[PDB]
């Protein structure tokens, strides 16, 4: 049992969450959708 | 009876084991049709964003090459699924079976969509620029969209099919 | 500047409301981490 | 009596019911019934 | 399905589904193999013990 | 987005129950296997 | 740019041009969605594996 | 008498789902239908301007245009609520049961 | 006016009296659950 | 839970309670009720 | 497009010409 697959899982989705959350402070901070690249070309062209 | 009895017991075990990593299978398959779902909701969306009359021609090439990379994505979630070497969903799969059972021939045969990247009249088809044919884009991506996610609801009940083929498994077990 | 605010900018009402989220996400991960690291811990009551 | 057919059952009723946990966490860390085919036609179809 | 408001297609979905949920029901029916002679599935004798 | 609030989300004072019963059944069957794994023991107080 | 007949010129120069600077940050921001959505999978062969 | 009532009790949570989404889909009828009463007030409203006597043909014609455009919005707000593909109200819905 | 505002609108002083109380019957059903969710767990403490 | 669908409501007739200040704003600015064509026709014709 | 659907839009119709054709 020593791998406890059920917090690998939460671990996965708390750090996809997380990077939904970092994401989203760098769009409150500046207070804008478009920060970079990473968002898409209906963001910027 | 208690040779053959004991054998059939380790077939069962040995059926635990199969049907689990068929579980395991076709949930990266999931998986992977999850990203190349997003995507192509995306490659709709972009569709949409083109057939706005007010955006230029300029733009709506620009839109199609975002549309180029993300379908060289689904190319590549199309490759990479190499579980075994042998992998899921791209090109050709050939329809395995999986025992889930101690006889011959006592298995799932699963029918996983024998491609992914030109096969959803393709996909990668479409090149929005024109708004004549960003309209008739969303009737393809429409149509071959829900072959995606008619797959993706084949291989969920594939998965509670594994699921209540174990439940009754581990009966037989305990009652051999 | 209409174009380039629905492009560009973000409307917080929505962002808030995806912080919210995010956080009861986290803070809900966490508390469940503090579980599933503490189900192989019932092992050792067994057989220890 | 080696086989102890009440251990046998228990650790059957044990490793269902840690399955419906491990689904049940996996529910709870994205806060949906659904995250995978596994659930249902009517889950995402 | 009986819900008006779900679509057609979807109820052809539902139908995919059911059609598999039915695939299931004739491996519950084969599998049963106690000593090959198997429970319940076809033809099962009425025998004696 | 109601509909699919219905369909895709989980209401987690359903959740919650299920893990207070789930958590339960382990708890359980843990300390069950506490005793099934030692009623073999009453075996060599009997004869050795 | 000295020169007027310069300065207009000069912006088609910068016009056709400028958009290839786009083109690129266009790209690359649709690669790190590859990138992301890679990952996705990819963790996802890690967890099942 | 546990496997009939567990059925039972399945039945009626696929009732709520069934109910609800019954709701919502009404939801979208009076929506819909919020716009059209705000288009057909409007419409009303166009028609009271005309009867003042005192404005000229040619702006009646005018008028008239204008609920034209609103009378091509009642044709939209009537198509366009395609939930799940077999829309509401316009043209022929079957009088379904939920 | 006078009657489409009896009818159409809400004189707030009443409604924020409906919220007081949803809000304070959601904080308590969610309290409650905490223990209705931890009377099970009375039972492991007894045989386990 | 998640989707909180009482703060996407709020969210809508937050905007739309905006759009109608936004313009009633404009309204005074000028002071017309009429500064283009999103009016009406009985606004300019 | 104003929905989700192909073929769901509005068509709008700017005068062709302004400077010679008024």
């Amino acid at each position: 049992v020593n791998t406890n697959i059920a917090s690998l899982n939460t671990q996965r989705n708390l750090n996809a969450s997380s990077n939904d959350l970092n994401t989203s402070l760098q769009r409150l901070t500046t207070g804008y959708r478009i920060n970079s690249a990473k968002d898409d070309a209906a963001g910027l062209q | 009876i208690s040779n053959r009895l004991s054998n059939q017991i380790s077939g069962l075990n040995v059926a635990t084991r199969n049907a689990n990593d068929g579980i395991s299978l076709a949930q990266t398959a999931e998986g992977a049709l999850q990203q190349s779902t997003n995507i192509l909701q995306r490659i709709r969306d972009l569709a949409l964003q083109s057939a706005n009359g007010s955006n230029s021609d300029a733009d709506r090439a620009a839109l199609q090459k975002e549309v180029a990379a993300q379908q060289a994505e689904l190319t590549r979630i199309s490759d990479t699924t190499t579980f075994g070497g042998r992998k899921l969903l791209d090109g050709s799969f050939g329809t395995t079976s999986f025992q889930v059972g101690s006889n011959a021939y006592e298995t799932i045969d699963i029918s996983l969509q024998n491609a992914s990247a030109s096969a959803i009249s393709s996909v990668a088809s479409v090149d929005i620029s024109t708004a004549d044919g960003a309209q008739n884009a969303i009737a393809v991506v429409d149509n071959a969209l829900a072959a995606i996610d008619a797959q993706r609801a084949d291989l969920g009940a594939v998965q509670n099919r594994f699921k209540n083929t174990i439940d009754n498994l581990t009966n037989i077990s305990e009652n051999a | 500047t209409n174009v380039r605010s629905r492009i560009k900018d973000t409307d917080f009402a929505a962002e808030t409301a995806a912080l919210s989220k995010n956080q009861v996400l986290q803070q809900a991960g966490t508390a469940i981490l503090a579980q599933a690291n503490q189900l192989p811990q019932a092992v050792l009551s067994l057989l220890r």
